[PDB]
């Protein structure tokens, strides 16, 4: 899941003309060009099964940044490894909890905003302010500023 | 619409509790108030007495 | 390091460190195991709750005081009572802390010899000194001199002091105190209709005492009045609904204190017990006594007690002594706030009872030289 | 950074903070293995006759008495240590968790396996 | 018996860390080799006592973390 | 493996795999033998219909359930239901999944020590574990406390909870429920022609209960409306043609739920049995079971009951009280859900009855620690 | 729902409104009693002195 949402982000020729093939069986009946919720539910019936459609519509509008019932192209690739669970949500918590209490330098059980961008110039990685500003929201479930572990799991939630 | 409710709710239950504790502080505070002015009262007349008795005497 | 001024109590378990103005965490003391059996599964269900917590889950719980009149006749509970303090109510840990218990008058032996050797053994403390609970109170005033009357809600007790010396052989000890006078209001209650049996009600019944019952200043004059108009009639509303109105049950609730014939006790009031204590003590220091009565302990919380009181007192006493009535407003906290100014002294550092002491005389050093 | 650009920025500082665990468990194994050098000293052993090898005995075995009933103290700590933090960790799994329980579902099976299933070995990548 | 058991728990601590010494019937030479064992468990215990600290402190901290951690959701 | 959460209820079979959002296979439990000759030789013509076909070929059989009130009075005929659901609604053998069976309060001991021997001797389960079926009901809604009224096709019973601490001394239980509103329907119906006497025809009148019934939110005010205007007149088509016009019958035929004594019973509504419930607990917890009752159970799907039964609570109950009623659009397969989260849980997975565990005590062991 | 949490949103500033005025009131009133125990010492130290001078006499 975790590799095949990153590989069919900016995929090659091969899975994405799958998933035209795909399409273009489906059109027997089903033409939408974009998936609507209908379309979906019409190609997963004509399939052979009938699925409770619960899964079906959180798939289609519950990642989805709009959940308009149609279907998007990253919002599908979420659809796509939502069915399995490969990406190990960031670590475990054995590990999250390790990280988090050398994170957690004062030893207070929380992780104060000062210390959480020092560890973020200590990744290295792509530096992006909106991005922690983001994280930093993830933090702000009751808008306190540091971050504990819940939230700190939170936004650490698929990170592979 | 139903957690907007909910907040509603503990808001009003915290400011109520907040009106009830003032109250019995103001409560004890004017029964203090009171005694000490029937005191004072008191004292005015025995300080009087007081000094009619260092005259006669 | 800082020294924990703990304060067991009845009722109400008082704690802080030492040197600040007010115990930091105050919560009463009450243990109480679940009594119905449980259907949900994987609800974390404790199978105890203590302090404040089981003051919230009362409708299921039967609480039970570990301590019934200054003595303790529960050691078990008693000791998770005190872990509890400890850890979730300070965050403490016991091993780098100095304790000053507080232990009434009069109390066995037995009790004071295991609530040492508990602190040393269980908890592990470095030194912890145990103190007559009158004597703190007697601090807080900032006095040296008085005759102080704490009246708990485990037991009522009257320490006379003078220039620092106490009088070991003038203290009268009165085991009257607010759970009687709880259980008194609960059983006069009967008389309009409204039947608490539950010991979950008899905190209903406190609430109800705390904040309607108040001390009249002369009875026969209330109880006539209250029987012809209706201007005392207070209403209150229980945790469910249904309010309830307390006529003249306000003040015979606490006058009980005065008259300690209505729950059928032999003894004479707390108006009387200080007099007798005064005319033991000699006769040169009663004056003393008498200008410096102090007033302490939960239950002298009444509203207009401290002027029956000096009424009762100035009409027993002779006619020409002054009688004055010491009653501060942080009455509750009194005997903490003494134990705490006591544990801040650096003349006192030296008498903690240490480790190594009771390592070598056992448990039983608390009556030696270190009381 | 995109989604999964950020997803791989918090793998970064995931393995930064374990580089910096692995550090920190080297150290400490390095500085306790000095202080217990410091403390557990070899002391000589030969040129001593029988008496004062006696009494090197009964001084090892009064510390290694003493050092047991530390270390059985210690060991007590640890102990009610575990136990605090096994409440704790179920105290939190109890404030975030039993009513967590999902949509388990027995027909919305893998995108990869429900397709084979319905067609064959069509689904072969994922 | 609780108390009882403390008790005993608390002497068996006293009486059974200590092991059973044995030194005088050991010659001059098998003295030196009760000497060199007596070295290796003391300082096997002194090790065991150091790792039990560390992890003591180890468990205190992940419990300060865990009690923040309820604070901050309480 | 996966558990299987069986749900018997009386009136309509409800089952599944456990973790699901809804049941598998919903189809009402009857039975029913043909009743006529038959002439037709190799029509392939079997002697039991069971099940969902039972109701295509109602027309020459004559249908019988086999649960009265909860109790289960014909052992071969729920055996044969149960064989049913398994192989041909589900498909799964039984010898490969544990099973989560319902039982109504206050049910007779033998009737659940029969169930779990049939499971365990012809069904051959590998462990089956019985459940109250209000406390799924509390599952479901995500709750801990509340009480919950669940008003099923055989028998409405009302648990009250408090904090995952059931109150066995305060459990209502109360026969009538779906089956005797449709009796009383059927009843009714007579006075305007239309008669219907066959048990086959007691599906059609249970048809017309559950399209055109109402509960009204004023009684008498209904009563008079419907008697002069003729604005709720509202009609059906028969399984035949011959519409009919169901006038003041409507809201009447539902109206039993809440007096009782219109089919002859002596007790009290649903909507006093629920106060009479709270009534009996403690106190304390008075408050939040009202507001956090519950709604479950097929019957209570009638449009405008949650609002009737807040306005009689709300009339019974102290003014100051805030009278909430949860009541869920996933009604009827409430107690189902329930089933599947309990049966997903990891906490519970140790509760099952382990088929050795039968083997060395024998069917007495329901009543048992394994509840 | 919408109906209920207006209802409880208005109670809840009302309740607010009423805390305010309390706090109000318990200030005024606490300094009026510490003045009046500052006049009650006064009165305290005459009575003393009179006591003194009665006796002298
Ligand atoms: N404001 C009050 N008015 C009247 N009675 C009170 C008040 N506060 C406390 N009490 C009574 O005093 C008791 C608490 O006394 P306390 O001084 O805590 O006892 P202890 O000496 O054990 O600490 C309570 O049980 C209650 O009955
Ligand atoms: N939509 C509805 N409106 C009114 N009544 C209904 C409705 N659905 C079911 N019922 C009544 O409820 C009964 C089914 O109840 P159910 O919850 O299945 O009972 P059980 O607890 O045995 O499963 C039916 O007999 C019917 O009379
Ligand atoms: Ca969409
Ligand atoms: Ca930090
Ligand atoms: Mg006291
Ligand atoms: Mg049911």
């Amino acid at each position: 899941d975790d590799i095949y949402k990153a590989a069919v982000e900016q995929l090659t020729e091969e899975q994405k003309n799958e998933f035209k093939a795909a399409f273009d069986i489906f059109v027997l009946g089903a033409e939408d060009g974009c998936i609507s919720t209908k379309e979906l539910g019409k190609v997963m019936r004509m399939l052979g099964q009938n699925p409770t459609p619960e899964e079906l519509q959180e798939m289609i509008d519950e990642v989805d940044e709009d959940g308009s019932g149609t279907v998007d192209f990253d919002e599908f690739l979420v659809m796509m490894v939502r069915c399995m669970k490969d990406d190990s949500k960031g670590k475990s918590e054995e590990e999250l909890s390790d990280l988090f209490r050398m994170f957690d330098k004062n030893a207070d059980g929380y992780i104060d905003l000062d210390e959480l961008k020092m560890m973020l110039q200590a990744t290295g990685e792509t530096i992006t302010e909106d991005d922690i500003e983001e994280l930093m929201k993830d933090g702000d479930k009751n808008n306190d500023g540091r971050i504990d572990y819940d939230e700190f799991l939170e936004f650490m939630k698929g990170v592979e | 619409i139903e957690s907007d409710l909910e907040r509603a709710e503990e808001r009003a239950e915290l400011s109520e509790g907040k009106c009830a504790e003032l109250e019995e502080e103001l409560k004890t505070v004017t029964n203090n108030l009171k005694s000490l002015e029937a005191q004072a009262e008191k004292y005015s007349q025995k300080e009087d007495k007081y000094e009619e008795e260092i005259k006669v005497l | 390091t800082t020294a924990l001024v703990c304060d067991n109590g009845s009722g109400l378990v008082k704690a802080g460190f030492a040197g600040d103005d007010a115990p930091r965490a105050v919560f009463p003391s009450i243990v109480g195991r679940p009594r119905h059996q449980g259907v949900m599964v994987g609800m974390g269900q404790k199978d105890s709750y203590v302090g404040d917590e089981a003051q919230s889950k009362r409708g299921i719980l039967t609480l039970k005081y570990p301590i019934e009149h200054g003595i303790i006749t529960n050691w078990d509970d008693m000791e998770k009572i005190w872990h509890h303090t400890f850890y979730n109510e300070l965050r403490v840990a016991p091993e780098e802390h100095p304790t000053l218990l507080t232990e009434a008058p009069l109390n066995p032996k037995a009790n004071r010899e295991k609530m040492t050797q508990i602190m040393f053994e269980t908890f592990n403390v470095p030194a912890m000194y145990v103190a007559i609970q009158a004597v703190l109170s007697l601090y807080a005033s900032g006095r040296t001199t008085g005759i102080v009357l704490d009246s708990g809600d485990g037991v009522t007790h009257n320490v006379p002091i003078y220039e620092g010396y106490a009088l070991p052989h003038a203290i009268m000890r009165l085991d009257l105190a607010g759970r009687d006078l709880t259980d008194y209001l609960m059983k006069i209650l009967t008389e309009r209709g409204y039947s608490f049996v539950t010991t979950a009600e008899r905190e209903i019944v406190r609430d109800i005492k705390e904040k309607l019952c108040y001390v009249a200043l002369d009875f026969e004059n209330e109880m006539a009045t209250a029987a012809s108009s209706s201007s005392l009639e207070k209403s209150y509303e229980l945790p469910d609904g249904q309010v309830i109105t307390i006529g003249n049950e306000r003040f015979r609730c606490p006058e009980t204190l005065f008259q300690p014939s209505f729950i059928g006790m032999e003894s004479a009031g707390i108006h009387e017990t200080t007099y007798n204590s005064i005319m033991k003590c000699d006769i040169d220091i009663r004056k003393d006594l008498y200008a410096n009565n102090v007033l302490s302990g939960g239950t002298t919380m009444y509203p207009g007690i401290a002027d029956r009181m000096q009424k009762e007192i100035t009409a027993l006493a002779p006619s020409t002594m002054k009688i004055k009535i010491i009653a501060p407003p942080e009455r509750k906290y009194s005997v903490w706030i003494g134990g705490s100014i006591l544990a801040s002294l650096s003349t006192f550092q030296q008498m903690w009872i240490s480790k190594q002491e009771y390592d070598e005389a056992g448990p039983s050093i608390v009556h030696r030289k270190c009381f | 950074i995109s989604a999964s650009r950020k997803l791989q920025l918090k793998t970064l500082m995931l393995q930064i903070a374990k580089q910096e665990m692995e550090r920190e468990a080297e150290e400490r194994r390095g500085e306790k293995g000095r202080v217990l050098r410091t403390r557990c000293q070899p002391l000589e052993l030969d040129g001593l006759g029988f008496e004062e090898l006696q009494d090197l005995c009964r001084q090892l075995h009064a510390r290694v008495d003493k050092v047991d009933e530390e270390r059985y103290d210690v060991e007590a700590k640890v102990t009610k240590n575990i136990t605090e933090i096994a409440d704790l960790t179920q105290k939190i799994y109890d404030l975030r968790g039993k009513f967590k329980r999902p949509t388990l579902r027995r027909v919305r099976i893998s995108a990869d396996a429900m397709m084979q299933a319905l067609l064959g070995t069509r689904a072969k990548e994922s | 018996g609780k108390r009882q058991t403390e008790r005993e728990k608390k002497k068996k601590i006293l009486a059974e860390r200590r092991k059973a010494l044995a030194i005088d019937h050991l010659n001059e030479d098998q003295l030196r080799e009760k000497a060199k064992e007596l070295w290796q468990s003391i300082h096997n215990l002194e090790a065991e006592k150091f790792d039990l600290q560390e992890k003591f402190k180890q468990q205190k901290y992940e419990i300060n973390v865990l009690r923040n951690r309820i604070n901050d959701n309480q």
